[PDB]
RNA sequence: AGAACCUUACCAAAUCUUGACAUCCUUUGACAACUCUAGAGAUAGAGCCUUCCGGACAAAGUGACAGGUGGUG
RNA sequence: AAGUUGGGCACUCUAAGUUGACUGCCGGUGACAAACCGGAGGAAGGUGGGGAUGACGUCAAAUCAUCAUGCCCCUUAUGAUUUGGGCUACACACGUGCUACAAUGGACAAUACAAAGGGCAGCGAAACCGCGAGGUCAAGCAAAUCCCAUAAAGUUGUUCUCAGUUCGGAUUGUAGUCUGCAACUCGACUACAUGAAGCUGGAAUCGCUAGUAAUCGUAGAUCAGCAUGCUACGGUGAAUACGUUC
């Protein structure tokens, strides 16, 4: 019923996560990127991998991993980054160059907050306290607005419902607004619990 | 004695900046450039059924627009050719050179 | 296929099976699933058990049956 | 020479219209107007700006027109003629504006909406 | 549920006769946008009536419309009764042309030009189907004259 | 889609006309675009995520 | 009367020829041109020699009873061989692979509610 | 947003039981693009025979396992 | 022959950056307002036209058959491979459409004017072969260049002359073309021949306020082949709105 804000804003004030051009092997390149992203997500679950950007030029693949824990991905001796690069080169015939971008405030990143709340739900925390503290810390860190929602079999009840908490401004109809949105799923013993988070850090 | 450069990109911003960069490089290398010439943009429209099941009457319309830019180099020089071949454009834009 | 420049279609296995025992007058019944095979003059006087979906309907080939497909004499659907 | 150039647009029809001192003859794409346009109503619409400005027969018109159909091209030519008369004499601005001939008719063909047979026509509805 | 009244369109005069009424009659006759067919049909009908009457086509057509144009109609109001009410001049022209064309299309002639010519001639003589329609409208308005 | 069905689509067909397209992300056989090799649903999801270069919501 | 069937006196010659079974507009035109007769001329206002030439051209076109008998023989052959087309002819259903769930009236007759 | 085969789940017949498909464990090196016989085909039987980097990738057996467009919107 | 090329970038056009409409300005109203009515200029005047964008919630509304998943069930079978069938059945009822019932028309002859799209082993010109669907060879083109691709309705003439017809083109026979391995179940198209119902549709019921309705064609996705469907494009182009009691 509500348009995905990322989908609404892509190409207006938000750039694509895949930056390249093709005319003949568009499908091959797209699915190469998809499998690369799936591999990165499966391999860096523990790391706070906010997102990944993929570009390609001169038969090379530039990967930019925006994460909140660059130490885990790089490694103390830079061994983890080299291992990831080698695995990606093995998977894809092309040559891959990987960069890591630090996120200073992981609590203002929609995806990181969504994954954190989903992890707490899997650990069987309180679906109300988790959202309350998440919104509190996001708001105290200077966010102009934040909205959190969790839906499913909340406390294990037979009847599934959804609950949300807001604070500040989340103008989903403003196309100017740079609203970050994320959805995550917790695999609780009762089933899938869907968490959604919207963050609006203000005009930029 | 002309050299054609065809740039194609999904973003008019990136295509314009790349065209300006290559024009500046050619002018620095000395050759004379006529352009940039903006060729018509090619827009491909995709119509998807919004719902996963039934609900034929609700659709969503996406588009892919590729902008096209043309550059003509009139007085080529080895320096101009070397500079053009060594210049690195952003990954978004696709460049084709016809000598 | 249908176009004249291409010869009338017929399964190679079916054609060779029919050609087998051509000299002998004790021609037997040929089980076939090839509803798509064309009927050549060579088939006249033969008995083909043609699969119609669940069972092989026997069909006896005569001169007037030349040019039709083996499926035209093995109905697939049942009504009343 | 003494050419008065102008451009007119209507629907998808663009007409480059030149006015020269003449006897009132109009040539469109190297063809006579009364042969190019299937109806005399279109010719009268073309002449309408001349009637308003009160300079009927004082100019010969040369038209390079493409796009649209015959009515669209006729009205694009009329717009071009009005603009050319403006260029020739600014004193005709009041008369042309009062006649409403300087306005570029903004009406275009509305897009088709998804889920509808046409721009507005919707599928036949049937309760039950 | 309506903010107000919308501006009305203004058609151009007939190219040969220079008559807004002739232009509007052409628009009425036109079907599926075949403006040319409408124009040729109307001009042929005008020529036929001119030939058969020896009088100006515009004059006879004006007489016909004057004969088939109503003055009163019966519009329901409410406890609910139809009330006679004067007809606006533009409703007069609209109804005259509409009835003229509608009852022309029902005539027994072979071609629409013949049908329209005969209908305008009968209306000018005050003995046509459109005339009958106007007469019925006027008498029922008189019948309900009390409620005015 | 069924895993066996996807495997059979991926495997080589003895004939050549017997080849059909499936969405390579989920396996849906219907409404699969050639340019992306994706079904409409996966296409919409990835366009929303912004992972299809140059594919943005259209309006005109 | 050409080919043993009377043809409309009023009609033009070609349109009257079409009334002969097995004659269609293309073959009426071919016959009329082979036998040099004007298309405009009506059959009633037609020369005896012209009529004779028309008959001579027509006789070799395999029309009327011969054509009807040939078609009936073909239909009987396909019925007798027990073909799918023959079975559908016998049952009065569409023969050329139409759908009978709906829209089969031209073969099934009027609706039997 | 494309039912002659495929799509295709439903049905008849012919068929397989670590399996059409994923990883792991044992062991081998070519695993085979090509051909020929029976087959409606899957398949099976003869050829053959060429390809492979600590070590690639691929096959023979068994078990963890796989598989389900099966049910509950 | 041809913007065909020499020559030009004036005009059109393409597309980046900008100007542009904001109740800005002037009259009356109005509570010193907010707003309304009119006028000027202006391509556009009062959110200009159209799109995207759909609040808290309702219907335990739809989807375990896109995908994912709690729980249950089968594991030499509810799993799996293959040839054939079925999904196209047919006494029938309903919805949505295409073509018609004709003279504002049918046939034939000549002759104008668009937009938006697609093309790699794909789009396929020219020519020649056939009545035609198409075939032979083969030019141009990874595109503002070549091709799909000549728009049709339209205009101007000849003819028919009010009827189941020169309307209509369903059904059927014969002869073919193409794609595909293969068109019987079960593809499209062409030629010859046949020539069904149908003479404007009961109760009832639907869409639309302008470049709209109606009408005419054009292109694309899916696709080896197959469109009256869907999604887009333009050509011609109406009638009407008194008004808000129902
Ligand atoms: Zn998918």
């Amino acid at each position: 019923q509500k348009i995905n804000p990322i989908g609404l804003r892509v190409g207006i004030i938000r750039d694509w996560e895949a930056k390249w051009y093709a005319e003949k092997d568009f499908a091959s390149l797209l699915h190469e990127d998809l499998k690369i992203r799936k591999f990165i997500d499966n391999e860096l679950k523990e790391a706070s991998v906010s997102h990944v950007e993929i570009e390609r030029a001169a038969n090379r693949i530039n990967i930019a991993i925006h994460t909140g824990k660059p130490g885990m991905v790089i490694g103390k001796g830079g061994s983890e980054i080299e291992k990831l690069r080698n695995k990606l080169n093995a998977l894809t015939d092309k040559k891959v160059h990987i960069n890591v971008i630090e996120i200073k405030k992981v609590d203002l990143d929609a995806r990181l907050v969504a994954e954190n709340i989903a992890r707490q739900l899997e650990n069987r925390a309180s679906f109300r306290r988790v959202q309350k503290q998440a919104i509190t810390r996001a708001m105290k860190l200077g966010a102009k607005g934040i909205k959190t929602q969790v839906s499913g079999r909340l406390g294990g009840a037979d009847i599934a419902r959804a609950e949300q908490y807001s604070e500040g401004t989340v103008p989903l109809h403003t196309l100017r607004a740079d609203i970050d949105y994320a959805h995550a799923e917790a695999d609780t013993t009762y089933g899938k619990l869907g968490v959604k988070v919207w963050i609006y850090r203000g005009e930029v | 004695q002309k050299i054609r450069i065809r740039l194609k990109a999904y973003d008019h911003r990136v295509i314009d900046q790349s065209a300006e960069k290559i024009v500046e490089t050619a002018k620095r290398s000395g050759a004379d450039v006529s352009g940039p010439i903006p060729l018509p943009t090619e827009k491909s429209v995709y119509t998807i059924i919004r719902a996963v099941h039934k609900y034929k009457d609700s659709r969503e319309q996406f588009e892919q627009r590729t902008h096209k830019r043309l550059i003509d180099i009139v007085n080529p020089t080895p320096k101009t050719v070397d500079a053009l071949m060594g210049l690195n454009l952003p990954s978004g834009v696709d460049i084709e050179i016809k000598l | 296929a249908r176009s004249i420049k291409k010869g009338p279609f017929v399964d190679e296995h079916l054609m060779k099976k029919v050609e087998a025992q051509e000299g002998s007058e004790k021609k037997q019944v040929i089980k076939t699933w090839s509803r798509r095979s064309t009927i050549f003059p060579n088939f006249i006087g033969h008995t083909f058990a043609v699969y119609d979906g669940r069972k092989h309907v026997p069909v006896y080939v005569t001169e007037d049956m030349v040019g039709h497909k083996l499926g035209e004499f093995a109905p697939t659907r049942t009504f009343k | 020479q003494v050419e008065y150039r102008g451009t007119g647009r209507r629907k998808n029809s663009v007409a480059r219209v030149r006015l020269v001192p003449g006897e009132g003859n109009i040539t469109v794409n190297n063809r006579d107007v009364r042969e190019y346009l299937p109806f005399e109503s279109l010719i009268l619409d073309l002449n309408q700006p001349f009637d308003v400005t009160e300079t009927k027969g004082n100019y010969d018109v040369l038209v390079n027109v493409h796009g649209g159909g015959f009515t669209g091209q006729a009205q694009a030519i009329r717009h071009g003629i009005a603009r050319a008369l403006l260029e020739a004499d600014p004193e005709y601005r009041g008369s042309l504006k009062r006649a409403g001939l300087l306005t570029r008719d903004p009406r275009m063909k509305e897009r088709k909406k998804p889920g509808l047979k046409a721009a507005r026509r919707s599928p036949q509805f049937s309760k039950r | 549920p309506r903010k107000g009244s919308v501006p009305k369109r203004d058609v151009l005069p007939d190219p040969i006769h220079n008559s807004k009424l002739v232009t509007k009659l052409i628009n009425k006759i036109m079907l599926d946008g075949k403006r040319g067919t409408a124009q040729r049909i109307l001009y042929s009908a005008f020529d036929l009536v001119e030939q058969r009457s020896g009088r100006d086509a515009l004059e006879v057509f004006e007489e016909a419309i004057n004969n088939i144009m109503p003055v009163l109609e019966v519009k329901a109001r409410r406890s609910n009764y139809q009330v006679p009410v004067e007809v606006r001049p533009e409703r007069r022209t609209t109804l005259g042309l509409r009835w003229l064309v509608n009852y022309a299309r029902l005539r027994g002639e072979k071609t629409m030009e013949d049908r329209l010519a005969n209908e305008i001639l009968d209306a000018a003589n005050n003995t046509g189907g459109a005339v009958k329609k106007r007469e019925d409208t006027h008498k029922m308005a008189e019948a309900n004259k009390a409620f005015a | 889609a069924k895993t066996s069905m996807v495997a059979k689509q991926q495997k080589k067909q003895k004939y050549a006309v017997r080849e059909y397209t499936r969405c390579e992300r989920c396996g849906r056989p219907h409404s699969v675009y050639r340019k992306f090799k994706l079904c409409r649903i996966c296409f919409r999801e990835l366009a929303y995520k912004g992972q299809i270069p140059g594919v943005r919501k259209a309006s005109w | 009367r050409i080919a043993g069937v009377d043809i409309p006196r009023e009609k033009r010659v070609v349109i009257s020829l079409t009334y002969i079974y097995g004659i269609g507009t293309s073959t009426a035109q071919k016959i009329l041109e082979e036998a040099n007769v004007s298309a405009d001329t009506r059959v009633k206002d037609l020369t005896d020699d012209e009529l004779g030439r028309i008959r001579e051209v027509v006789d070799g076109y395999k029309v009327e009873g011969d054509l009807r008998r040939e078609t009936n023989l073909n239909i009987k052959r396909l019925m007798e061989i027990s073909s799918y087309r023959g079975i559908r002819h016998r049952r009065g259903l569409p023969v050329r692979g139409q759908k009978t769930k709906n829209n089969a009236r031209t073969r099934k007759g009027p609706v039997k509610t």
